[PDB]
DNA sequence: CTGCAGGGTTTTTGTTCCAGTCTGTAGCACTGTGTAAGACAGGCCAGATC
DNA sequence: GATCTGGCCTGTCTTACACAGTGCTACAGACTGGAACAAAAACCCTGCAG
């Protein structure tokens, strides 16, 4: 006879002891012969083990997660990080706390009071600081925030009209916050170096790109226009006797997710005057602090700082206004070589670097006086495109992106000319153009998969530069001799082409630069010669600077593509879905808002904590 | 006495509220545009030409040994009248840079040569400022004087951003009244010499004052210390005694409290002040007359014409005198979308 | 020599599968010879009485809630619902669901694939049934999903096309949709009334009401309707003499939170083909729906289920435009009796109610043979201005909202008026009432602090008809006689606004409807005394209204707010905001996407879980 | 052949895409309006106007003893030639009603009397009709014959859903063609007969079809089933013998493939078509001359009118005859926003 | 006793395969397909006078 | 009256300006078993190094 056996884990714990007591004696002995008397670990750990092999890895993450600690709650930084990071309403946050916290509260996400202090130690105005020698002409309080743009703006009505409304920081508050958010992997680079952490601490050096452009359809467009900066990469001296050590050099400077905005107006980009009005005193307190030097606890230790400004983050027509180039198709076809149109189809290559900025307001003065009674186009050419006093200064260089973008409306213009005639048949009419584009799009569409657009795109250009669509386009071509040869344009075009787009060539590909001047010879006259017909004399602006002024460029200013202003226009996306929704409809802290919001979009602090270890 | 809404057929878009009208020669010339000058024309001045309600602006040349000038915003002009050795001279200080910056660089501008097909060329001078010069300032008032017999030329008003020291960032956009003194320059030569008034409370802007024979005659304006606008005009006296111009001045207890109007001379010295802003809202819509004499003002309001409601509905708005009991003002104009000539506009006659 | 050997916790699983093989074969054979092989319960045994033997009770009290224990974080269910409840997109879900998974392990969320398919549990078409009679030219298919109102729309271009992009449900599913929802409080109105649950499984009593209401501003063709539907009350039958015992009432119906979508079509209010064309099917199932009982598993019985239905979610508009008659004023204004429009002013008191549906029909047919073979005018004037076919049922009854809303506009140019001298000056001018609108407008800006609007919402009117605005804009009619006149006017007005605006006047106010015939012959009479200037013979339908059919409709069914539609005005909003946010976009999938999401928006087993855990 | 553009002056949306013309004696009348009538036009007919390109449109009223008919939106259409015993009715039947429904009704219309001022009182009388009645159809097709010499009137085609037994709310609009059936009917009384033909493989729908002295041609329109259009011609010799009216029927060669055209009528048998639509997407274009004689149908093309450009890029087009070799059309009007006149109007002739 | 190279040790750690499965991340249809400003070239042309 | 020409017109060119985030889907990567295998991490152990 006998009891039944039924299931052992639905009896007591005695039956369980008793129907267990030998293996437990086992695996006691077991855990004392090998790990010396660790029962716990041991039944923990075969436990384990055979839940994993059935593949049932949640559960033992969660009875582990139990064990050797917890993670009952959160910090409050990456709360507020993670509400940030997905564009939350107040009141949805609220909502889905409050429901959480209901259930199985244990309450781990954080109420709304705590989080809204938890930053005021990230925003700006809040870290205290100093200067020698004194910053001229600006307030030394540390602790202001949010300013109105209007700059104490009288609005007198019957002077001119006080309107538009804006909001920005201070320059130098903004600079700060960055370091002491900065400062964890300063130290983290310092100790990489292994270079002393007390001394050696007054000599640093931060490299700053400022950028700024225009933004439509913000609602008429409403047109805004925003204003932007980044540390690009912070290097030390100290203490001297050598030229400087790159610490931290950001890493995906391309990146808006390293790119922190400071100034926000709603004002149309071409509008001169109130552009001025309201940006006026902040390059005024940059040049002012291009002297100083800048005091700042960081590491527990008072260290101190200089910096170097490089104006690169921009469009052409703007670079033009702010330095005063006759936008656009000028005479005076590029910003940084003064030839003529005409004549950069003679000469292509051989060309200098001297347009710089105060040089450009002598020649606005020499302009304006007139020391010699010359004639008025006499005047014109004599100064070489300079009549319009410009004020904001900016690095002499081009932006990637744009570059990139103009050469791919030209590829895709020369496609469909190519596609039908010109060199046969000379003077082509409209709708000419217009069907050639027609079933220039039917090839780009029945194979490589692109739709068209109104406007040039970025990843639109990356595929539209992928030199299958060329072999499959040019199948369209009736000769040989021009088909292959627009071929090994492309192939010209994707060998050189990645220079400009790299990061840092001295380093990624130097082989490329070394033959980039042979390449670009190269392609510069298969085009003088087989294209003369579009080419005579006329040339696009960008193909100008990157056959005439590439490696120079490339050689003096470290690299480009890393000072393109590419992450500046994809912050509109932001400044569009952060406008969408996360705001009272009200103009006077729409901005107040917007501003505060995505200034917390940018911190590596905040990044870090983000990424949690992937 | 009366309007005639006008239409400007292009470029309706290079007027911002504040600009000039200069009459000399005939035609009217616009001075002052809105953004720098595009290569459409560099010296940024248009002849004006009104036909059939239509406003049709033809760019402008300069001579070879002319200077060229920036278009200043809300500047101060002064008619120097035909006379010798250089008739006949506008004078344009200092203005308000587009690109937003002051100028006390001093412009004397003429007339060259015409046309001979209808195209005038003109021509200006940076006239040098030797002194106690005239610092930077803008919507100040100058005028010319002739005493004894020679001329000079009187300044007064105009505000200014606050001074190079307390220039803060983020007040850099306040600007006060200069402080209150006049301004006596010879054209030629510049000996531009301050004098102070114990009685010249301050300075003010706006304050579109006058002077004949010699004697001249600040109407009220505004006075941003105390956003007060004190009617009552002053009388002043100026005497180009050797070599000390001596001068007088009194407190007239009748003016009026106007801003920035419009001023047709109709007479030889007869002027119609055609409107302003009396206040921050209040519009000056009345017009005005004063006959001037060594009496002085002589005023009566004439009729003021209708007013379209358009013109009433707008907040603000400005113009000047085409001379000739004529002018134009503009509205800042809707429209949904943009039109984009945001402004309408309106010529103005007397009888 | 030999290696330390380190904590068994910190070796790789392979080192430390490695190192325990032989515990780990010895736990294996353990299982097999003595617990029949399951070394999963073994070694959850093993480290349960291990933790329990060092006083471990707390951890080893959860474990056991972790076993068997749905833990994991909290669950599938208020996960997809805190989904629904902020309007959160998918990617936006997953960033926040890896990053409290990374930093804060133990990951409390669900992933994308468990809250898909934890959708098609409360998505439409998911619990079986059927009908008894089977369902008459239906369908018997149960497992259905979403499907575009095409219902075979064939597409010829040579016929009227299919240009519509339309999206709905099938009715009965949406229907035993809602009801499998509310078995909860079915099952928990059972135990309120300590009822049986074996017995009584025949003879439940649902009762629906319903809603179909466009709205422009859907842009950047343009408009479009969304029809809905919620249940309201459910009662008990059986077995005799006991009528009906409420088990269970809804309490929130104006809410949006209680507002069921079904169909939703990107047309206009106005162009009747589309509308029928679409809604059809809908109407055939309605009308074939009342008769076959239905088969649910509710509570886990199978019981038999039975449906009245009251259309009331129409506007007046919408009302005549599903009822063939003068749209809109014409002689025929009241939607229940045949008055003309000067009768209505003539006597303002004594009206029945007539206008009946299937009447209306028996009317449209003698417009349409004209059996007595009369004139144009004639035959409409006999039959009373039955002008159409009728095309759908909807219950004589009146909204509360717009009917509030005419009140209002009605009391508004009174004051515009009454600013002025109207009883002096018969005939005032254009230009001076515009002057008397704008000085109305300043006066209740300063007064009662209210800005004007070229059209009124309703904190609008009911912020207007307020006996403080009546004596704010008093100040400005001189006329001390005319003030006493309107300011009892207002009295009598509010002695009688919350009996229609009641949700349960038999108790909320009964004195308040017991006296509502003498407060309304006061007001109609009060009118014909000192109004009459205004009201000589003409009159707005919605004021006809509330003097001589309020009380009949309410007794005759128990309240308006009742059967108020209020809820898809705003609902609109709701609409809004789900399309702009959520949208694919894609028009074969711009509904297709937003129905569901809107209806999932509205299920108590979700609402629950934000008020549930709440209080 | 000419086509002229027009603009209606007070009517912008009460025609449909699917719409009808009457004319009874020179005076045309428009049926079928989109809805059931306002307060406006009780009747929802509309006697219209074309009068320098500008397109009008006035209501009109009844008899008493006439009863109303609710706007079928594509039935079949046949003018009762004026004879014994009443002239002279006009044949209406049966169509689909506003509320997607079917009418399944016969009625006729006449005249009654005039005016006074170019007023014109009409009349329908609704007959029922005996049978063996048919079905609930639309997009059907009738005309009257004389057989020696006694008056029929014969029906076949049109759409409909499917039966109701298989209704579902799912196909609720999925439709097929009608089973290939005529229906004889005799006036008075209404009697009403099914018959098929070995030859009439399949039903149909859109067709459209001449009758004549006895005999009838029926055209081309399209099937559903095999979606063809099958450019053959069907003529059935028909007579009217006591009591059994005897049918045959034959296949011509070719007829055409085309779809829901519209005949103009030009003489006695001499008509005239103004394209259909060849293709599902692609509608054809030209026109198509086609008399039908005891000997048999004789067809020819013809010069088409020059089509608009944008009447060339329509995707849909249709209309009616304003009769004699006239004709008037309309095209879904394109713009965001809507003008709103949904649709441009065009006048074409020939010769 | 030191020095380092390297003899042994047990213990990490991956190492190979055939079936899964649970997940996260990639790929996707997709809106809409012209704008707006200013430079400069030249075409023409009125107006005005030579 | 001739002309011519200063200026206005029309056109063509060139540089910015919009289209991404979204629910759905499919695939890939990431995990379970046995054997037996190299390669290392670091103790210890020996041998040759003074
Ligand atoms: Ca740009
Ligand atoms: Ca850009
Ligand atoms: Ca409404
Ligand atoms: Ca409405
Ligand atoms: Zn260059
Ligand atoms: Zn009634």
């Amino acid at each position: 006879g006998g009891r039944p056996r039924q299931h052992l884990l639905s009896l007591t714990r005695r039956a369980q002891k008793h129907r267990l007591r030998d293996l437990k004696n086992q695996v006691k002995t077991f855990a004392e012969k090998e790990e010396g008397g660790d029962v716990k670990s041991v039944c923990l750990t075969l436990f384990l083990l055979a839940l994993r092999a059935g593949n049932e890895h949640k559960q033992a993450d969660e009875l582990e997660a139990m064990m050797q600690g917890r993670g009952f709650g959160l910090h409050p930084a990456v709360c507020l990080a993670i509400r940030v990071n997905t564009f939350l309403s107040c009141s949805q946050y609220h909502k889905m706390y409050r429901t959480v916290k209901a259930t199985s509260g244990r309450q781990i996400f954080q109420p709304l009071h705590t989080l809204r202090n938890a930053e005021k130690e990230l925003l700006p105005g809040f870290h205290q600081f100093e200067w020698q020698p004194a910053l001229k002409n600006v307030s030394t309080s540390w602790d202001v925030g949010i300013i109105d743009g209007l700059s104490g703006w009288t609005v007198s009505v019957d002077d001119v009209p006080a309107d538009t409304i804006s909001r920005r920081f201070r320059y130098d508050v903004a600079l700060v916050s960055a370091l002491k958010d900065l400062e964890e992997d300063i130290m983290e680079g310092l100790r990489e170096r292994a270079l002393d952490d007390s001394m050696c601490t007054s000599g640093f050096t931060v490299v700053v790109k400022e950028s700024c452009d225009g933004m439509g359809d913000v609602s008429v467009p409403e047109k805004a226009v925003r204003f932007s900066f980044t540390i690009m990469s912070i290097s030390i001296r100290l203490e001297g006797e050598d030229d400087g050590i790159t610490i931290f050099q950001e890493q995906k400077p391309n990146s808006e997710l390293s790119c922190r905005p400071l100034c926000l107006m709603f004002v149309d980009e071409s509008d001169h005057e109130t552009l001025t009005a309201i940006l006026g005193p902040v390059v005024a307190e940059r040049k002012a602090m291009m002297e100083s030097r800048l005091i700042i606890s960081v590491g527990g230790l008072l260290r101190s700082f200089r910096f170097f400004f490089r104006g690169t983050g921009y469009d052409e027509k703007m670079v033009r206004e702010m330095e005063g180039l006759e936008a656009s198709g000028s005479t005076y076809i590029c910003t940084l070589c003064d030839s003529t149109r005409a004549e950069a189809s003679q000469n292509m290559v051989l060309h200098s670097i001297t347009r710089s900025h105060d040089e450009n307001l002598e020649r606005y003065e020499i302009w304006r006086k007139n020391p010699f009674s010359e004639s008025a186009d006499e005047l014109r050419d004599r100064v070489k495109g300079v009549s319009a006093k410009p004020f904001m200064e900016t690095q002499p260089t081009l932006d990637a992106l744009h570059c990139d973008i103009g050469n791919a409306t030209e590829f895709y213009k020369i496609f469909q000319d190519e596609i039908g005639e010109v060199y046969q048949k000379p003077n082509p009419s409209r709708e000419e153009r217009r069907r050639w584009r027609s079933t220039l799009d039917k090839q780009l569409r029945k194979k490589m998969k692109l739709k068209p657009v109104m406007r040039m795109n970025g990843n639109y250009a990356r595929r539209l530069m992928t030199r299958e669509a060329v072999e499959a386009v040019c199948e369209l071509v009736p000769s040989e001799e021009r088909r292959e040869a627009l071929l090994k344009l492309m192939d010209l075009y994707l060998q050189m082409k990645p220079v400009w787009r790299s990061t840092c060539p001295s380093r990624d590909c130097p082989d490329q630069l070394c033959q980039y001047s042979y390449n670009s010879q190269q392609f510069a006259d298969l085009l003088s010669s087989m294209f003369k017909y579009r080419y005579d004399g006329k040339i696009t602006n960008y193909l100008h600077k990157t056959l005439a002024h590439v490696p120079e460029i490339v050689e003096r200013d470290g690299s480009i593509g890393a000072w393109a202003s590419e992450g500046n226009e994809s912050g509109n996306k932001l400044f569009r879905r952060f406008r969408k929704m996360n705001a009272r409809q009200s103009k006077t802290f729409e901005l107040e808002d917007i501003l505060k919001h995505h200034w917390l979009y940018t911190s590596k602090y905040l990044q870090k904590f983000m990424e949690a270890h992937k | 006495m009366s309007l005639q809404p006008l239409t400007a057929v292009n470029c309706g878009s290079l007027v911002q509220p504040g600009f000039s009208l200069l009459d000399l020669e005939g035609d009217v010339y616009l001075f002052g545009q809105k953004g720098w000058p595009k290569r459409s024309c560099p010296t940024g001045i248009f002849g004006v030409r009104i036909k059939k309600g239509e406003l049709k602006l033809r760019a402008i040349s300069f001579s070879n040994n002319s200077s060229y000038l920036p278009p200043l915003r809300c500047p101060a002009i002064a008619h120097f009248e035909a006379q010798d050795g250089k008739p006949e001279c506008y004078l344009i200080h200092g203005g308000r840079t587009p690109n937003n910056e002051l100028s006390s660089s001093l412009y004397m501008l003429s007339v060259d040569s015409r046309g001979c097909n209808r195209k005038v060329t003109l021509r200006c001078e940076e006239k040098e400022l030797v002194g106690d010069v005239p610092s930077a300032r803008y919507g100040h008032t100058l005028s010319v004087i002739n005493s004894r017999g020679k001329t000079a030329c009187v300044l007064f008003g105009g505000r200014s951003y606050m001074p190079p020291t307390e220039r803060t960032t983020q007040n850099w956009n306040s600007v006060v009244d200069c402080p209150p003194q006049v301004y006596l320059i010879d054209l030629e030569f510049g000996c531009c010499t301050a004098h102070t008034l114990p009685e010249l409370t301050d300075g003010q802007s706006f304050h579109v004052a006058l002077a004949r024979q010699d004697c001249v005659y600040f109407l009220g304006g505004h006075i941003l210390s105390s956003d007060c606008r004190p009617s009552r005009l002053i009388r002043l006296h100026v005497e180009l005694l050797l070599g000390s111009p001596v001068l007088t001045c009194t407190i007239l207890h009748e003016g009026l409290t106007i801003t920035s109007a419009i001023a047709s001379p109709i007479g030889y010295h007869e002027y119609i002040i055609f409107g302003g802003y009396q206040s921050e809202t209040q519009k000056r819509m009345e017009c005005t007359y004063v006959g001037l004499d060594d009496v002085g003002v002589h005023m009566e309001s004439r009729e003021p014409p209708q007013w379209t409601s358009e013109i009433s509905h707008s907040r603000t708005w400005f113009g000047g005198s085409l001379g000739k009991g004529t002018a134009l003002v503009a509205i800042p104009s809707e429209g949904n979308p943009t039109p984009p000539e945001a402004y309408h506009f309106y010529q103005v006659s007397f009888q």
